[PDB]
């Protein structure tokens, strides 16, 4: 199949037409993207398949052909872009300063972006390029708006 | 029955659109990996 980095949609005919679920990385041969957009399921690329490899519901992510392969972190400080794909429309960086979820475990990026269901799995950059996670898994907030966490993974 | 479908390279695009701010949120995360407010 395709097995050039970069980002990607994730369509289904099981529904009427042609439906955008979300959005994933390909990178090093492995495509990443979120638990709740594929539900594990295996993808089709050209004539070629992607099976399932890892995945962690709580997390909310899945690695397809090898292990999960993102390691960069955002680093608390700088500006971030959401490489955002939405259904029917181009692939589009917006510039944006994450805020924080915090958690009993721990404190995480959050992007306060708002973007249909059929986005999740948008990759968030660094300046260097670098993927620091994954943006469509969050909360609804006091507005009514839509904010993300960034959802990394560990690379072996 | 699912697929893929390239959609760009990944690049910081310098003079991006730059907009939504930048919220402190306590949140706890389920077993089902659903996020929620705690308040
Ligand atoms: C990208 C995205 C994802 C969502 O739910 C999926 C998840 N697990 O966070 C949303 C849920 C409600 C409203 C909006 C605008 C959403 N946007």
């Amino acid at each position: 199949g395709e097995t050039t980095d970069g980002v990607y949609r994730v369509m289904t005919r099981r529904l009427l037409g042609s439906t955008q679920v979300g959005v994933g990385v390909m990178q090093e041969g492995v495509f990443h993207t979120m638990w709740h957009v594929t539900k594990g399921a295996a993808l089709r690329s050209g004539e070629g398949r992607l099976d399932p490899y890892w995945g962690d519901v709580k997390q909310d992510l899945v690695s397809y052909c090898g292990p999960w392969k993102l390691d960069a972190a955002w680093d608390g400080l700088s500006e971030v872009q959401l490489l955002a794909v939405p259904p029917g429309e181009r692939a589009k960086n917006i510039q944006t300063l994450p805020g924080i979820f915090k958690t009993k475990d721990g404190d995480i990026g959050a992007v306060a972006l708002d973007y249909p269901a059929g986005t999740s799995g948008s990759p968030i950059l660094d300046k260097c390029g670098r993927v620091i996670g994954l943006y469509g898994n969050g909360v609804v907030i006091k507005n009514g708006s839509y904010v993300s966490a960034i959802t990394q993974g560990k690379r072996e | 029955d699912m697929y893929i479908e390239r959609a760009g390279d990944i690049t910081w695009e310098k003079d991006a659109e730059v907009t939504g701010n930048s919220p402190r949120l306590d949140v706890a995360l389920d077993e089902s990996g659903d996020f929620s407010l705690v308040e």
